[PDB]
């Protein structure tokens, strides 16, 4: 069934943080993948079970995150890859507020 | 006195038909579309070319142009928004996300 | 920074507990027993884990600890015993 | 502060930054006529000193930028004769609170 | 890779590249091994070396204080030096950990001074040499006697010290030097 | 409006901010409070002749036609021509006057009936069938027991906690407009001849007030950006326009909030209403 | 994912933006995409060394990857990359590529007004990023030559040199994809090479481009230009392969082939017998190709069609909301343990009650911890089996693996363990959110408690018609039945109906008697309205709070 | 060498833990994760010193499930060799291509050719050595090598040391 935008707004309104992430991740597409600790992107070369890891072309095997997003935020970031924009993401905080 | 005059009208709109919207909803808007000094219109051209996220904003209205311009122009979305956590499937700081939950070591043994 | 936390002694937020806390400290609560951790209360032939976390709560034997974070990010530490449960 | 009746030509509207500290504010006779801030709906607005804003900003753990704005251009602001920086507050009346007091930093 | 350890340095690293330099005892050690490090206190503390000596003595210690951790919730010479630093293995650590054992050994068969009271004094003498924490380590843990056995084995030395003065504090440390 | 407010929320500091930090409000709707715990209440000391208010409020211990009768209070006897504590019921009637100018500074139409945060005439209505109230037998307070108690009520209803001036001053201009009707329902003459409170009658009437404010006041965390966006928008689609079928025909609803919304300069039916 | 992985689990804090440096494109590269082919090479249909092919990732249920060697539902894809003939201009960025232009020099690639000027030093001194990039176009498009020597601050009589050439700059229209100069007897008139556009940008000082809108690091104005051409894995684009004998590519996966058979054209004309003329019609078609993958619904120009007339799915189109990705696919999303059904309305229904029937909650189910509490509880709802009412699914073992209580062999002797989860029916009061679209409500969404009941209807008690804004005219509303001992708190705890009863609107109630209630509460307090003992009698039993005095 | 670092691993504790002995169980887990373990930045993590005192600071409950991340500050004695490092060591393997000299942790390996031409292999000798007109050196000979260059792997870090140098080789 359909948990649309409209079916977001009220649970925003409501507080009700954990079963917006439930209802969007948990409940539909969440998705693990791995994100390069310099380079920011799902370059990573996960071979999990022999537990390497690696971002070729950034020589990184050490600097490696998995994160969980939905499926369609990975396939988002694939698709403003193809069109040249790099959707960096980083686990650390920069500027601060 | 142009906030005045714009919380006035939009309460017009709303007790034409009778109806009551406690004052704070209204105000809220009105505020909104008046701290940034002067009247910032409640459309594609308003509020959705603000400083705020590029996720964020690309959430409505423009898009793919929010996205090309967020590239070329390098922005770095906070990530604080609730678009944001939303799209990356992440508890947002709204409500139950607006505080964190530790253990006090110290407490729990304390109990026991 | 370590600036960032907010000493016992100057504390502005609400002394009682907020809506939103106490449905998350109850859940959280809930969910960790639910998931076999040692529970701080007499349970009195209680079975539910939200019941039991409500048990936990109005005996605030709940070992848990909110840090309420500010617009700058600045943060004060209220425990779940120290909060004042008015709702 | 000058009060011109119909006009000032751009030759002589080049002259008004050339001399600063001093600063020369321009104002159209006929605008003057009516006192805007003596309306209905225009609220008390009040220039605050360098330390007033600064404990302002310390007081709420803003920015400048957090803070709502006002035009350097409006009317108020031209009436205070407000230079960009200086922060406004303003005073208002409430149908929730008796009173409320919001700030404007200029632009 | 894996859930590893992080550091009191700050990376800064974004996007630029692996610009990283070689590792020479022209004390280029690591941005990891700087002589300007950060402690747990996030105060400037200098780089911490240690001589074989003062390494076996810290380590010896360190695992002395866990046997004694242990026991308490437990409730609610030479070989013979080799003989017992393995006894405390077999209670402290992990067996796992053959590194451990591995390095209490070497350490037990290149202590150059024994006692805690000596590896002190050695330390005192070459605190005021003023040198590199590396090359202060170094002196201490390798045995030389010409004042060139010594800036050759350790170059990072060179003109850092005069020839006399080096060859006076290895004529020092030899004395020091414990019979084992 | 939902998509232009998502960001907008009461942080722990009682300010209203966005996904930038940028202040909205200074405490949220001017008043710091939970719209859900409002309720109309009228303010007596807004209307009527100021013969009237003289006569629901005035207590003067200085003139045999104008003090509380013995009937009212124990201390009716001995308490007339007590100059230190008509300097009490002076201090209190100069700031009843007080209020009643500022209200009608505020509400220049004279509308008493306005939104407030604690139903005081059902605290009140509630204690006297909690303490079978006898309106016969004399009350066992004392001015002082009304007056200071009443003063002290007033410190305890904190919107926001800060110990410097710029916040103290800002929970002072939040209480404003409740306190007017706190010491409007809450005057001795009122509190003695009206309501025939005991000294326990009072004190549990005070302690419910206060206890009543504080659970009244917004949860940090509250996402009042889409509560606002939707509860102008929800009553938007409940609306039938455009302005009848037919003074002036001004176009209003759904047309005119479009018309609103956009800050469209070329408007339907612009006009100006000169007095 | 779903395996174990050692890697650290983080949260995205920042999302940098940025462009991709054609140097970046090829490291990150896993294939030198080379051939406009799918497969079928050598006979064998299977994947060939040129596009899709394993060195980006898998078509088949193979389990080879044949790069992380991991399988399609861990696998995300691998990038791989089109080395460009020539360079192309990004679609997208056209304009600002005109803009970027109309600020420099043409031959020397010097920002066309220095801070030798004061409007430049008002526009150079807007800290804003965007609006900088905007006051600096204004002032520098109306200027048509580039200043050797210029009048200095202290005194205009006596001129300062600030470097740079002093050629006159072109006056720039867009004519489709291409960009047209026209310097200064007759104009002359020159079409604008890409080739030359990005030379002029990389000429671009470092301070002059970090003045106009870009960044040193991730957005350099040259990178704009296209050389090198990310190509997306099979995921991005899937190979919808039905049958044996029968493929089924995506759009993408033709528009790439598209632009590589446009590439090679060009490629091999170049470097072959060129007659210049036509190296010009086939550098143009690559243009076209590599804009229109990216965006189709240009503004007037031709629609790239498909063979069938059809237009193709230009990237663009793909994220653009309402349906697209962000409004459509993560702003809101379809999702599991969701139930729909006619509602009816009930008076026997408690306010905050919802029922479900029977089948329905037979069909939802609740992850419950096998726990010392339940175990007693849970292994007979096992037992019970998928069919009976309060029965479980699936019991979910600590080892991650799923047992099917509707086929396995030891459905029957299944010995429960504390950890495991039982996965039983939603049984009578658990919370679960009902809800009725269009939802421009906190009330439109709220809190029950479930009451399994028989017939194919959501009852739900007849007070709570109106904040929902429901009828039984047909009407039919949602159900959403939390996962975690936590989600199930958030709804009992925040937005259960008998918390929503007054509402934050209008400082109201938003529920309250209606209809049957309505008009009977009337007739029923009456002067008129007695009633004799027999029935009183009843009416007292009714009420459940009974003190149970007449 | 041998450095003493101010290090800190998060660890993930699952709700079963949030007993009373949770500081015990967290600092073992810690000791089991970090205690011999070898890194690449920091090397050989040998021992984790002042088990009293190790900072275990306050647990963030994660979100969807229970679990508690703390950061467990604490400090250790390390062992990172170094190129140039010139190390004391005994011999541990010998064969035609040279021999490998155990220091501390980690062994270093003597090339045939990284040792002076006077000394040569014997493959007749039990244990098997390289001979010179001097020194012998074979199965348990104590050398000092001067490390040439480092190579790091999954919990290792290998070396290539010479003893062609003065005041290097046999001691
Ligand atoms: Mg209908
Ligand atoms: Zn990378
Ligand atoms: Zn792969
Ligand atoms: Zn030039």
């Amino acid at each position: 069934l359909r948990f649309g935008e409209m079916e977001r707004d009220c649970m925003i309104a409501h507080g009700a943080a954990s079963f917006l992430k439930e209802r969007l991740m948990e409940a539909s597409d969440a998705f693990r993948v791995h994100i390069c600790g310099i380079c920011g992107l799902m370059t990573v070369i996960a071979k999990l079970n022999h537990n390497q890891f690696e971002c070729k072309g950034c020589d990184n095997k050490i600097d490696i995150y998995q994160i969980h997003i939905p499926y369609a935020a990975k396939l988002l970031f694939q698709e403003l890859m193809a069109m040249n924009i790099t959707p960096r993401l980083y686990t650390d905080r920069s500027r601060d507020f | 006195a142009g906030r005045a005059a714009l919380y006035k009208e939009v309460y017009n709109v709303i007790a034409s038909d009778g109806s009551y919207v406690n004052y704070r909803h209204m105000a809220l808007l009105v505020d909104v579309m008046t701290t940034q000094g002067g009247l910032t219109s409640v459309t594609r051209h308003g509020f959705n070319r603000s400083n705020t996220g590029a996720l964020m904003r690309c959430s409505f209205e423009e898009t793919v142009e929010i996205l090309f311009e967020a590239g070329a122009s390098a922005e770095l979305d906070d990530c604080r928004g609730v678009s944001e956590n939303v799209i990356l499937g992440q508890m947002a700081p709204i409500g139950t996300g607006a505080f964190d939950v530790m253990i006090d070591e110290e407490s729990l043994v304390k109990y026991m | 920074l370590k600036e960032k936390a907010i000493p016992k002694d100057q504390r502005a937020t609400t002394p009682y507990m907020t809506k939103y806390e106490r449905a998350r400290i109850l859940g959280t609560r809930a969910l960790q027993i639910s998931m076999n951790a040692p529970v701080f209360v007499d349970l009195e032939g209680e079975t539910d884990p939200l019941r039991i976390a409500m048990k936990e709560l109005a005996e605030k034997k709940i070992p848990l600890v909110i840090r309420r974070y500010l617009p700058d990010g600045s943060f004060e530490d209220w425990s779940v015993e120290e909060l004042i449960v008015d709702l | 502060i000058f009060v011109y009746q119909n006009n000032i030509t751009p030759s002589a509207m080049k002259l008004v930054p050339s001399i600063p500290p001093a600063t020369i504010e321009t104002f159209n006779e006929a605008a003057l006529v009516v006192n805007i801030t003596h309306h209905e709906l225009v609220p008390k607005h009040i220039r605050l000193s360098s330390d007033e804003k600064r404990e302002l900003l310390k007081r709420y753990r803003l920015k400048e930028s957090q803070l709502p704005r006002i035009q350097r251009a409006d009317p108020v602001a031209l009436y205070l004769g407000l230079k960009r920086g200086e922060v406004v507050k303003i005073i208002r009346k409430s149908e929730t609170s008796g009173r409320y007091a919001s700030y404007r930093i200029c632009m | 890779m894996n859930v590893s350890t992080s550091t009191f340095q700050t990376r800064r690293r974004r996007l630029k590249k692996v610009e990283e330099e070689e590792n020479a005892a022209t004390l280029q050690l690591g941005q990891e091994f700087q002589l300007k490090q950060i402690n747990h206190q996030g105060e400037e503390e200098e780089l911490i070396a240690l001589n074989l000596s003062e390494a076996r003595l810290v380590i010896k210690e360190a695992l002395v204080e866990r046997r004694r951790a242990f026991k308490r919730s437990q409730k609610k010479t030479r070989e013979k030096e080799l003989e017992s630093i393995d006894v405390l293995l077999e209670q402290t650590t992990g067996g796992n950990n053959k590194d451990l054992k591995n390095t209490m050994q070497y350490l037990t068969n290149f202590s150059r001074f024994r006692d805690q009271e000596t590896v002190g004094a050695v330390i005192q003498l070459l605190k005021s040499t003023g040198l590199h924490p590396f090359e202060v380590a170094q002196l201490g843990s390798l045995a030389c006697d010409t004042a060139d056995e010594a800036k050759t084995l350790i170059p990072s030395l060179n003109n850092k010290i005069s020839d006399d003065e080096l060859e006076r504090i290895l004529k020092e440390l030899s004395n020091l030097e414990t019979l084992y | 409006l939902v998509k232009a407010l998502e960001d907008i929320m009461v942080h722990y500091d009682n300010t209203t901010r966005n996904s930038l930090g940028n202040v909205i409000q200074f405490i949220y709707g001017e008043d710091g409070m939970d719209a859900a715990h409002i309720e109309k209440q009228s303010l007596d000391t807004i209307g009527g002749s100021d013969a009237a208010f003289e006569k629901r409020y005035r207590v003067d211990l200085l003139n045999t036609d104008h003090t509380l009768d013995p009937s009212l209070l124990e201390s009716g006897s001995e308490i007339l021509g007590d100059l230190k504590l008509q300097v009490l019921l002076d201090e209190e009637y100069k700031q009843l006057v007080k209020d009643r100018k500022f209200l009608r500074e505020v509400f220049v139409d004279g509308e008493a009936n306005w939104p407030l945060p604690v139903n005081i005439r059902r605290i009140i209505q509630n204690a006297q069938q909690t303490f079978h109230i006898d309106h016969t037998k004399p009350s066992d307070l004392t001015i002082k027991d009304i007056v200071l108690g009443v003063k002290d009520l007033q410190e305890n209803l904190l919107v926001l906690r800060g110990k410097n001036e710029i916040i103290q001053n800002a929970q002072r201009d939040a209480v404003t407009l409740f306190c007017c009707l706190l010491r409007s329902r809450l005057a001795t003459r009122r509190v003695l001849q009206e309501y025939r409170l005991t000294k326990q009658a009072f004190d549990w009437v005070l302690s419910n007030i206060e206890a009543q404010f504080l659970r009244s006041v917004v949860h940090p965390g509250e996402m009042v950006g889409v509560l606002a966006a939707q509860s102008i928008g929800e009553p938007a689609t409940q609306m039938t326009l455009n302005t009848f079928h037919f003074s002036k025909k001004v176009t209003s609803g759904v047309p005119r909030l479009k018309e609103i919304l956009n800050v469209a300069k070329n408007m339907k039916t612009p006009s100006l209403t000169v007095y | 994912g779903q395996q174990y992985s050692s890697a650290p689990l983080r949260t995205v804090k920042e999302v940098q933006f940025g462009l991709f440096s054609p140097e970046e494109v090829r490291a990150i590269s896993v294939a030198k995409i080379r051939f406009p082919e799918t497969m079928d090479e050598t006979q064998t249909r299977a994947k060939i060394g040129g596009l899709n092919d394993p060195r980006l990732g898998s078509i088949d249920r193979n389990l080879k990857c044949q790069t992380c060697q991991e399988g399609m539902n861990e696998c995300p894809g691998h990038f791989g990359h089109i080395d460009l003939a020539k360079p192309v201009f990004h679609v997208g960025f056209i304009a600002k590529i005109k803009k970027v232009c109309e600020c420099v020099c043409m031959h020397c690639g010097k920002l066309l007004l220095d801070e030798h000027n004061e409007l430049m030093r008002q526009a150079l001194a807007i800290k804003d990023s965007k609006k900088r990039f905007a006051a600096i176009w204004t002032l520098c498009k109306t200027k048509m030559v580039c200043e050797t020597d210029v009048p200095s601050e202290d005194d205009p009589t006596q001129l300062v040199s600030r470097g740079g050439c002093g050629n006159t700059q072109p006056t720039i229209r867009k004519d489709g994809l291409k960009l047209v100069g026209s310097w200064k007897d007759e104009p002359e008139l020159r079409v604008l090479s890409t080739e030359e556009i990005l030379n002029i940008f990389k000429h671009i000082s470092v301070k002059d481009f970090t003045s106009l809108g870009f960044n040193e690091v991730f957005s350099r104005p040259e990178w704009m230009i296209l050389t090198c051409l990310p190509v997306p894995p099979p995921p991005v684009r899937p190979s919808i392969s039905f049958n044996e004998s029968q493929r089924g590519e995506d759009d993408l996966t033709f528009k790439l082939a598209d632009i590589l058979k446009a590439n090679i054209s060009l490629e091999t004309l170049e470097h072959n017998g060129a007659p210049h003329h036509a190296i010009e019609e086939a550098e143009s078609l690559l243009q076209f190709h590599v804009a229109t993958y990216m965006d189709n619904d240009i503004a007037g120009q031709p629609q790239a069609l498909q063979k069938s007339g059809r237009p193709v799915k230009s990237i663009r189109a793909r994220l653009k909301g309402k349906e697209g990705r962000i409004r459509g696919n993560l702003m809101g999303k379809r999702v599991d343990f969701s139930a729909r059904t006619v509602i009816s309305g009930d008076p026997n229904l408690e306010l905050d009650q919802v029922g479900v029937p029977k089948s329905i909650a037979k069909t939802l189910t609740y992850p419950e911890v096998v726990t010392p509490y339940n175990i007693d509880r849970l292994t007979q709802l096992v037992r019970n089996g998928p069919n009976e009412h309060p029965g479980a699914k699936y019991v979910i073992r600590d080892s991650g693996d799923r047992i099917d209580l509707r086929y396995s062999k030891r459905a029957g002797d299944i010995q429960l363990q504390y950890g495991w989860k039982v996965e039983r029916h939603i049984m009578d009061n658990d919370p679960v959110l009902f809800n009725r679209q269009p939802s421009l409500h906190k009330m439109s969404m709220m809190a029950h408690r479930v009451k399994v009941i028989p017939y194919s209807t959501f009852r739900l008690n007849l007070s709570v018609t109106s904040p929902y804004n429901a009828d039984f005219d047909g009407d039919e509303m949602n159900l959403h039945v939390p996962q975690s001992e936590e989600t199930r708190a958030e709804l009992s705890q925040l937005c259960a109906v008998p918390l929503q009863i007054v509402s934050p609107q209008s400082n109201k109630p938003c529920m309250g008697i209606v209809q049957d209630t309505l008009c009977g509460i009337r007739k029923l307090t009456l002067r008129d309205t007695f009633i004799e003992l027999d029935q009183v009698l009843n009416m007292l039993y009714w009420v459940p709070d009974w003190d149970g005095v007449i | 060498m041998f450095f003493i670092k101010d290090l800190s691993l998060n660890i993930t504790l699952h709700p079963s833990f949030f007993g009373p002995r949770m500081k015990q169980y967290l600092k073992t887990k810690l000791l089991e994760e970090v205690e011999g373990s070898c890194t690449g930045k920091f090397g050989y993590i040998l021992c984790v010193l002042d088990y009293d005192n190790i900072d275990i600071q306050r647990g963030r409950i994660l979100p969807t499930d229970g679990s508690a991340e703390f950061n467990v500050k604490y400090r250790a004695v390390v062992f990172k060799p170094f190129k140039g490092e010139v190390v004391d060591g005994t011999v541990v393997s010998c064969s035609q291509h040279g021999f490998e000299v155990q220091v501390g942790p980690m062994k270093v390996f003597v090339t045939k050719h990284l040792m002076p031409q006077d000394l040569t292999f014997n493959a007749g000798s039990n244990p098997p050595s390289y001979q010179s007109s001097e020194d012998v050196i074979t199965i348990k000979s104590r050398i000092r090598v001067k490390i040439e260059g480092c190579i790091s792997q999954v919990s290792s870090i290998h070396a290539i040391g010479s003893i062609k140098e003065d005041y290097l080789g046999a001691i």
